[PDB]
């Protein structure tokens, strides 16, 4: 079960948060301000896993921005990079080219991106093309 | 006693840097914005920092760390009041103190940190006789380099020979929401504009309760000078044999003597209000302003700020004389009288909204801050007798003065 | 009422966050004013710069009566950001929420399946449990329909409404019976997902869910032996997301289970032969295999090739694949006991990685590697690591080097060896919840109290600083300070115990503010017990109680009060309440 | 433009009155959770009618709706003479706030259908309606299965809304 | 400068 | 990429080898390795151009340490331009001299150095003084064998004060690094030179000739007064860091003052106007100075004992300000300014910094304990605050009030009557077993207390120790106090104590209570409930000899750490 | 600048 999923820049600007268990605000910015803290001082060989407070972390860098979740810690740990993998697929499916500012300037649609992608903390659509074609009619609806 | 003059950026990188002794490492300066986040967000900000052995004093600037770091037993004060006079200097030399004048003027303030400071020692820290063989636009130093009054430099001249005198008052003020005073003092400067030709000497006259008291002649209006700190230029041996300000002036610019006393005549202007607030609807502040002094002078341009809720909407002021803006960038409000008279009374009734939800934390009660300025006028009745001009030439100049009444925190705490 | 993007840009025009928030409580002000003259038009930009506050993280608490009122709409746009609001503002704990109940039910009855998505979405991410027991009649009826829009999500809320309501998952057996034919691999990745959820919480669905276990036999051999897709695919593999849902159903079913372990086992057999450990996807796909089979009562000759797996995953230079296989044997500890053992060298190699997290893990694995044979060689090296650590690692590695010496101790002696080995070079660092764990079993030894407190005498009189050290030594020396000054009544030859620094040792904690006053508490304790312990040098004791009755502390002023009292005025029942402390488990 | 809020007790048919004043017959109606609003233009005034939800556990939560308030509907039930010392607390509760001070009060005395069901003096006379004060008050008796008085009451706020 | 100035006697014998 | 710069510098024309040395200082400001081009930058080191030569200098500054075998190729290049008509070169290449360490290069660096000593501008001598400090702290024992200890000793007997104020600050930091062998203190007539030199050099000067005269002790009454009255003038000055080392050497001095003549209450009184007005300096300074402040009024209180309005908080004063008001107003609470200082206090809890609500509140419980007088009205304020209901506020009232009850446990019994409804769901365990110290303790007018402790019995096996151990000795204080009604009570909590319970002094302190009384519960009557003594409070003033170290101590980071030196020095 | 980068490099 994925509790949370953060994404975080270089600089440590959180450009997206999100949050699958419901705590506070007060403890929604300690854990994430520690949790930005925490990998933007780890290295490049470190497997890109996290034991932190009871949650194998899986956090992932793609560019400067960084991207953070934390699966359950009795589930297998590669998929969920397979789904950060494909969550990055969807937004350059349907942004095209996604730039940093396309993430800035577009936010809502990728959360919207993950809201057709995900519900509760698991995966809703498989397909590659189900869900952005979807998102498309919702967006044809307008 | 510091061995390296840091200068950072608001996230940590070096604009400048300027090592002296070698017992602070370059690499060391890496640590500081962490130990800053790590001691900031637990309450132990300090302008003292600390890595194993390694101490960092700091003031801020907008934008800049003076970061001074020492290992050994620094002298502290030193290192600080060095780090004001740099910002003296460079705000003289820049008027705007930001990164473009760092990464851009990179070639005269290498030189100017270099002359300003050798091992940890400031020795030369005047911004104009450094104005003299430091430019920008490189002959021998000046003698005034050199001399023990280095403050002015022979070879001045000017075609009239003026000297402008600013006595501006600046009253302290911290009153209880009760309505009584706690604190009722007043910190005067007197800054002086001095356009003179060669080395001058001046002898300022004032209406001391002190120097009367030792001439017989206290009885009469009079200033009761609790302290006055002068400049370095004042002659402080005469000062303390028989009250007498002797001092050679620098040249133009400069503030002369900041004075402190306690005044039990009542504040200038007094603030009454009600709040009125409810839950989750509105809020209201039924401010007068009365002045309490004579009927002759005018309060130039006031500001009295009320703090109001952070998240109020809808704001509406039943004003009398004088405008409103509300500032919620600071979340407060800006009562602007421009033209304030003294004896007058004008009422303000503002009304705002609340939302209905509550907030997570709360926001505190800052006290009421007004911008009061006036001229023409001391509270403290401090009045200039004379300003004797010396020279071996022997002319005529022009010592000019005007009174000015500002603030200086003049608070006013509320319910 | 500016554009959402123009706010965007007016704080990525901020440098300083001290001007940052000035430009926030411009535009804050701005959206307040606004939502005092309740204006619809523009409520969906107010409302997303209010968002972009929240997401930077500004006062937005204000605007979710707003957020109400655009899911109390009636335009689509409007009813989005108004979920989405809802999604990020609102809470279990908000207080307000409770008002969605109506708006989301009647969105669950609207029209469109994308309203009905979005009152699907709302509910299944931050859906209250008061708020499940008033939606989960409406939640089921988008289950009892059969669009395959909704139908993933359908699955996924109710996957919502058993985690808040762990008591209302009886209404969805009914509900999700034979529905796992469905050619939509999404309604089929979110049916598993419910399947895996639903056989977690109860045992008495597992009868009537390890029933159709050949039925997702056949669709997994249908999804490994689909050799492409054009969707659903990631290196080759036709979903590999819903392949290992299944393999995790099929790991948590079957477990103490015969026939349907043996009912999946050929295509497990297939799928550690058909994965490929060459991409991230396929060691995932073989990693959730061989946990399938570890945890199932699989058959043996499974384990000789699962175990021949994770040795290859211990030989992969990918730090993820070194993760996954410290992770897989810290899975089969029990499991498999035998032929974990022979990674044991690999195991230690793995403690001098680079990284936190291996260390960790290899530590963990060390530490649940010991057995009743690689106590002598394994603690060795494993204390070398503690001293070669990290102040991280010291707290976790004090406390595993304690509970895998408490269980498989070969010898006392040897064993509080390792303890006070331990108790020297962590020192600050141990937990100390495990000093009642010393102090009880070194109170369960009987014969060693001399070997015991000599050592503890040896090594303190250096070191005080060390908290939870002394914690262990004053309780020590208070109980046997007899058999540390043995037979030394008066001035004998000089033996190193002396009968007056051992008092003057816990003095000196005491008069050293390198005490927690539970140092103070248990050194008083001890000043207390060794009046009866020793008749050698008293009354000079009793001057310190009595020097220590005005105390700052709260309970040792009480302590020194309750002693002198019995030191001055009852010495008579001193020494009739000061046996030795029974021995507990 | 006239926020209205639509209080009162559960079971009193508040959505009932709002579903006739809106569509005009009376829809199958679930027990409403949460709120619900609409916009009713009545004699060329759009009545901008949040209608409350009448629950035990959301009545904490009516203070949220008090702000920018210019008319009251108050729907008891009729039908429940032991229901009436709660909406007079609920009443007396409502009434004496900051926020919402200056709106008018129309209460609605719905489900006159049975001998249960009194008029307006003695539902008025059980919440006391006498000792309001700066209040403009109006005890309505509606039947809303019939949309009795509904708009008789809307009518009459359309004459509290101007002055 | 828009406040304008006084003149002080010099000397103050 | 560096070749091109390199070839650059390799040319003949100055307009190509300028922007070059510039390009390469600008790669040196961002901090990039320029380091490999030391060796041809040393070429291009002698020219004419004076604004040319300040950025190689700056070069082998940043870099000495960097190349140590390349930098053998300056020293003639330094003895030359020490031989120069301009002396601001020639000062210039003394102070690069200096603060080049390389054990390597400065063997060669003591008689040009000896020669800029014996120049004529003051410029370059107050530049070479100080660069004898600069080599000392490279090798002292160089300088001891050049004797430049006694040319440092010479430009002390030179005139132009600037140059004998840098010769002082070079001996202070020289005799600093001395073992004090041969230590350099002065006749009193050379004393009385720097005296003449105090009007004339700069007010950083003035400074340093002041830290001379913290390693001076007078011998007479008049010799300190008579050094002292020309001490004096230096405390109106506009920079605090003269007024500072002036109070320090003052607070050094005062020992020496008969206080029964009048000199000595006239250093009283013309000293607290100046400690009142470097409060109004800038609030960097307002720290270090509040900390000296601190450390005067522990040494001299009668100073600043009737200014307490100066020492009120305002709401622009950032943390490091505020809380050391308060601890100012802790050491100056007296009799008479009772009311300002708790209406004060009051208006202080009123905040959104936690911790300053915190230390507020602790400020009244000193304030309480300081003073017996206006203890009560501390207990009004502190009873209103707990009226407040904020958590925290009611997390350090509970222990404030709790430290009140230890010291003055008297005439308290009707306000432990509110005390019992106090918010008994607090959380703190630092408060919630204070609060069980306050029934207990006060468990005769509190008749309630036995049903209160059954919330705090329930959850009993996992609090703390301290809370466990409270409730295991408050229990036993109110079943002694009442035997009727607690009878199981006790009984259950030795049950809980001692057998399940593994927590050692609780098990112990569990079976020394159950033994106590199974063998004689009424000896209790005088064993537990034996007469406490008045508590010694932890009184926190710093020992006189440690402070009249930090007498020698004001304006250093042990004045400001309240530390000896070396207690933080490496 | 740094942020004109996509991510995926498709
Ligand atoms: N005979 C008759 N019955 C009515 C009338 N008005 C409401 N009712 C009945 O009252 C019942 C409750 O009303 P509802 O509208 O369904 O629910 P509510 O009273 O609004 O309560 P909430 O849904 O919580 O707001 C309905 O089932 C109707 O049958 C009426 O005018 N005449
Ligand atoms: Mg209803």
């Amino acid at each position: 079960m994925i509790h949370f999923i953060l994404l975080f820049s270089r600089q440590g600007k959180l450009r997206l948060q999100k949050w699958y268990i419901t705590l506070p605000d007060k403890e929604r910015k300690k854990i994430t301000r520690e949790i930005v803290q925490i990998i933007l001082s780890r290295g490049h060989r470190t497997s890109s896993f996290v034991d932190w407070k009871e949650l194998k972390l899986v956090y992932k860098r793609y560019a400067s921005l960084y991207f953070c979740c934390a699966i359950e810690n009795q589930d297998n740990e590669l998929l969920t990079l397979e789904i950060v993998h494909r969550y990055v697929e969807l937004l350059d499916k349907y942004f095209g080219n996604v730039c940093e500012l396309d993430i800035i300037f577009n936010f809502e649609k990728a959360y919207f991106i993950l809201d057709e992608f995900i519900i509760g903390g698991e995966i809703q659509e498989t397909s590659k093309k189900i869900a952005v074609k979807a998102i498309e009619d919702s967006d044809m609806l307008q | 006693s510091a061995s390296a003059v840091y200068v950072l950026d608001l996230k940590g990188k070096v604009l400048i840097c300027r090592n002296y002794r070698g017992d602070v490492d370059m690499s060391e300066v890496e640590h500081f914005m962490p130990i800053l986040m790590e001691k900031e967000e637990e309450g132990m900000l300090s302008p003292i920092l600390a890595h194993g052995g390694v101490r960092f004093m700091w003031i801020k600037h907008n934008n800049l760390y003076l970061v001074a770091t020492s290992k050994k037993n620094a002298c502290v004060s030193l290192v600080f009041s060095f780090l004001y006079k740099v910002v003296q200097v460079f705000s003289e030399y820049f008027k705007e103190l930001e990164e473009e004048s760092i990464r851009d003027n990179f070639v005269i303030i290498y030189e100017l940190l270099d002359e300003l400071m050798d091992f940890g020692y400031p020795q030369t820290t005047d911004s104009k006789i450094l104005q003299e063989y430091i430019t920008q636009e490189a002959p021998r130093p000046p003698a005034t380099v050199t001399n023990a009054v280095s403050w002015r430099s022979e070879g001045i001249k000017y075609r009239k020979n003026e000297v402008f005198l600013d006595v501006i008052e600046a009253v302290n003020l911290l009153v209880s929401a009760n309505g009584n005073v706690l604190r009722s003092e007043i910190v005067g400067s007197i800054k002086m504009r001095v356009f003179l030709s060669g080395m001058p000497e001046l002898r300022l006259g004032l209406n001391d309760k002190v120097l009367f008291d030792n001439t017989g002649r206290g009885k009469s209006k009079s200033v009761e000078l609790e302290d006055v700190k002068f400049h370095q230029c004042v002659r402080l041996s005469r000062f303390e044999n028989d009250r007498t300000i002797s001092f050679i002036p620098p040249d133009g610019e400069f503030e002369l003597m900041s004075y402190r006393l306690n005044t039990h005549v009542k504040p200038l202007i007094w603030i009454e209000s009600v709040i009125e607030k409810h839950s989750h609807s509105r809020i209201e502040y039924m401010v007068k302003a009365k002045s309490q002094f004579k009927r002759r002078s005018t309060a130039n341009n006031v500001e009295i700020h009320i703090p109001v809720p952070n998240d109020a909407d809808s704001p509406k002021f039943k004003t009398t004389v004088g405008s409103v803006k509300w500032v919620p960038e600071n979340s407060e409000i800006v009562w602007s009288v421009k033209s304030f008279p003294g004896g007058k009374e004008y009422l303000m009734r503002a009304h705002f909204g609340l939302p209905s939800v509550e907030a997570e934390d709360k926001e505190g009660k800052p006290p009421i801050s007004v911008k009061f300025e006036i001229p023409y006028f001391t509270t403290s009745g401090i009045q200039v007798r004379y300003l004797k001009i010396i020279e071996k030439s022997g002319y005529q100049a022009l010592p000019w003065v005007r009174y000015i009444t500002q603030n200086g925190d003049y608070q006013l705490r509320t319910q | 009422p500016i554009r959402l993007r123009e706010l965007i840009r007016t704080i990525r025009t901020a440098r300083t966050q001290a001007e940052e928030r000035e430009m926030i409580q411009k535009e804050c002000a701005a959206i307040r004013s606004s939502f005092r003259e309740e204006d619809n038009t523009y409520r969906c930009r107010n409302v997303a710069k209010l968002l972009y506050m929240h997401m930077l993280g500004y006062p937005a608490h204000f605007g979710q009566l707003e957020c109400l009122k655009l899911i109390a709409s009636q335009k689509f746009t409007d009813k989005r950001i108004g979920y989405l609001g809802a999604m990020l503002l609102l809470d279990e704990r908000q207080d307000v929420h409770l008002l969605m109940t109506n708006c989301i039910k009647n969105d669950l009855n609207h029209s469109t399946q994308f309203v009905q998505g979005l009152a699907l979405c709302t509910l299944g991410c931050m859906g209250s449990s008061e708020m499940c027991r008033d939606l989960a009649g409406e939640v089921e009826k988008l289950l009892k329909t059969s669009n395959s829009y909704l139908r993933k999500k359908a699955a996924l809320c109710a996957v919502h409404v058993i985690r808040k309501v762990p008591e209302l998952m009886e209404m969805f057996l009914p509900a999700t019976k034979n529905l796992l034919n469905e050619k939509n691999h999404g309604v089929l990745h979110t049916s598993v997902v419910l399947l895996t959820e639903m056989c977690e919480r109860s045992p008495d669905m597992l009868a009537h869910f390890r029933k159709l276990v050949p039925q997702l036999v056949r669709i997994l051999k249908n999804l490994i032996m689909s050799g492409y897709s054009p969707e659903h695919d990631v290196s080759g593999i036709s979903d590999p997301f819903l392949q290992v849902r299944i393999l995790r159903l099929l790991r948590i079913l079957g477990r103490n289970d015969d026939d349907s372990s043996e009912a999946m086992n050929d295509i497990l057999a297939q799928v550690a032969t058909n994965t490929e450990t060459s991409k991230n996807v396929g060691n995932a796909i073989l990693y959730e295999t061989v946990l399938t089979i570890m945890d199932i009562k699989s058959e043996s000759g499974l384990r000789v090739l699962a175990i021949n797996i994770l040795g290859r995953f211990l030989l992969n230079n990918d730090k993820n694949i070194r993760y996954v296989a410290l992770t897989s044997l810290l899975k089969t500890v029990q499991t498999d006991h035998n032929a974990v053992q022979r990674h044991r060298s690999t195991i230690v190699d793995c403690l001098k990685d680079l990284d936190v997290s291996i260390k960790r893990r290899a530590m963990e694995l060390s530490f649940a590697l010991v057995n009743g044979n690689n106590i002598r060689g394994m603690m060795k090296e494993l204390l070398y690591f503690l001293d070669s650590c990290e102040p991280e690692f010291k707290a976790d590695c004090a406390s595993g080097i304690f509970l895998a010496a408490e269980k498989y101790a070969p010898s006392k002696r040897w064993h509080i060896d390792t303890i006070m080995r331990v108790l020297t070079t962590a020192g600050s660092y141990v937990r100390d919840d495990a000093v009642p764990n010393l102090i009880q079993l070194i109170t369960n030894s009987v014969e060693m109290h001399a070997y015991t407190v000599q050592r503890l005498y040896k090594a303190i009189l250096g070191d005080y600083s060390q908290q939870p050290l002394v914690q262990v030594a004053a309780w020590c020396i208070g109980e046997y300070g007899d058999l540390l000054v043995s037979g030394q009544c008066e001035e004998e030859e000089p033996i190193q115990v002396t009968e007056d620094e051992v008092l003057d040792i816990l003095e000196s904690v005491l008069i050293s503010n390198m005490s927690t006053s539970v140092t103070r508490g248990y050194a008083l304790t001890a000043i207390m017990k060794l009046s009866t312990r020793f008749t050698c040098t008293v009354n000079r004791i009793k001057k310190v109680v009595s020097i220590y009755g005005s105390s700052i502390d709260v309970e040792l002023q009480q302590r020194a009060v309750e002693y002198n009292a019995l030191f001055k005025k009852y010495d008579h029942m001193r020494s009739a309440l000061l046996e030795r402390m029974p021995v507990m488990e | 433009e006239m926020r209205i809020l639509m209080v009162g007790l559960d079971a009193a048919g508040k959505t009932t009155i709002l579903y006739k004043l809106k569509l005009g017959e009376i829809v199958t109606t679930i027990p409403t959770i949460g709120f619900n609003v609409e916009t009713v233009e009545y004699k060329n005034i759009s009545f901008t009618v949040w209608d409350v939800g009448g629950l035990d556990k959301i009545r904490p939560l009516w203070r949220h709706y008090f702000q920018n308030t210019q008319g009251l509907i108050f729907v008891v039930d009729s039908n429940d003479r032991e229901r009436v010392n709660e909406a007079r607390e609920e009443l007396m509760r409502m009434l004496a706030e900051d926020e919402l001070r200056d709106a008018v009060l129309l209460v609605f005395a719905n489900k006159q259908d049975l001998p249960n069901a009194m008029n307006a003096a003695e539902i008025t006379d059980k919440l006391g309606l006498h000792s309001l004060r700066h209040r403009n008050w109006y005890i309505q008796a509606t039947c809303a299965t019939s949309g009795d008085g509904l708009y008789e009451g809307l009518d009459w706020l359309s004459n509290q809304l101007r002055n | 400068t828009s406040y304008d100035y006084c003149r002080v006697p010099m000397e103050d014998g | 990429e560096i070749f091109e710069l390199k070839a650059e510098l390799n040319s003949d024309k100055k307009e190509k080898k300028k922007e070059a040395v510039k390009k390469v200082i600008a790669s040196m400001t961002v901090g990039k390795d320029v380091s490999a081009l030391f060796p041809d930058v040393v070429n291009c080191m002698q020219t004419d151009n004076l604004e040319l030569k300040k950025l190689v200098y700056l070069y082998l500054m940043n870099y000495a340490k960097s190349q140590p075998d390349m930098a053998i190729m300056a020293v003639n290049t330094f003895v030359k331009d020490c031989e120069d008509p301009n002396p601001l070169i020639r000062a210039l290449a003394v102070r690069t001299m200096g603060c080049i360490r390389v054990d390597k290069i400065t063997e060669y660096l003591c008689e040009p150095l000896r020669k800029c000593l014996k120049d004529e501008d003051p410029y370059v001598r107050k530049t070479a003084a100080v660069c004898v400090a600069k080599l000392h702290d490279i090798n002292a024992q160089l300088v001891e064998d050049q004797g430049f200890l006694d040319t440092l000793k010479d430009l002390i007997s030179d005139s132009n004060p600037m140059v004998v104020a840098n010769a002082v600050a070079a001996l202070s930091e020289i005799a600093e690094s001395h073992p004090s062998s041969n230590l350099l203190d002065l006749n009193p007539q050379s004393i009385n030179k720097l005296l003449t030199a105090l009007n004339e050099c700069t007010e950083w000067g003035q400074i340093f000739i002041l830290d001379c005269l913290a390693n001076y002790m007078p011998k007479d009454d008049r010799e300190a007064q008579s050094i002292c009255e020309r001490v004096t003038p230096r405390l109106s000055h506009a920079n605090s860091a003269v007024v500072l080392s002036a109070v320090k050497v003052l607070m050094k001095f005062m020992e020496m003052l008969s206080k029964d003549l009048d000199y000595y209450g006239t250093l009283l009184k013309k000293l607290a106007p100046p400690l009142v007005t470097l409060l109004s300096a800038e609030p960097e300074l307002q720290y270090v100075a509040l900390r000296n402040i601190n450390l005067i009024v522990q040494k001299r209180p009668e100073i600043l004992k009737h200014e307490m309005k100066v020492f009120f908080v305002k709401y622009n004063d950032p943390i490091y300000v505020k809380l050391e008001k308060l601890d100012i107003m802790i050491r100056l609470a007296s009799q008479a300014n009772i009311a300002q200082v708790l209406a004060e206090l009051r208006e202080y809890a009123t905040e959104v910094d936690v911790d300053f609500v915190r230390k507020a509140v602790r400020a009244i419980g000193r304030c309480a304990i300081k003073v017996e007088q206006s203890a009560e009205r501390c207990v009004s304020t502190l009873l209103d605050l707990i009226q407040t209901k904020v958590n925290y506020v009611v997390q350090e009232a509970i222990v404030v009030i709790k430290d009140i009850f230890r010291k003055y446990p008297n005439k308290y019994e009707s306000v432990i009557a509110t005390l019992c409804e106090n918010l008994d769901s607090l959380d703190e365990p630092e408060a919630r077993a204070a609060m069980i110290w306050i029934v207990g303790e006060y468990a005769e007018r509190i008749d309630n207390a036995d049903e209160l402790l059954e919330s705090f019995l329930e959850g009993f096996h996992d609090k703390s120790t301290q809370v466990q151990l409270q409730l295991l000795t408050a229990i036993v204080k109110l079943f002694l106090k009442k035997p009727t009604e607690t009878q199981e009570l006790v009984q259950q909590v030795l049950s809980l104590a001692t057998q399940d319970s593994d927590n050692p002094d609780l098990r112990d302190r569990g079976y020394i209570y159950w033994r106590l009384l199974s063998t004689d519960p009424v000896a209790a009557k005088e064993v537990v409930l034996a007469e406490k003594p008045l508590i010694s409070e932890e009184t926190d003033l710093i020992e006189p000899t440690l402070l009249d170290e930090l007498i020698c101590y004001i304006g250093t980071l042990a004045s400001v750490y309240h530390k000896p030196p070396s207690a933080f020095v490496e | 600048k740094g942020e004109n980068t996509s991510a995926a490099h498709p």
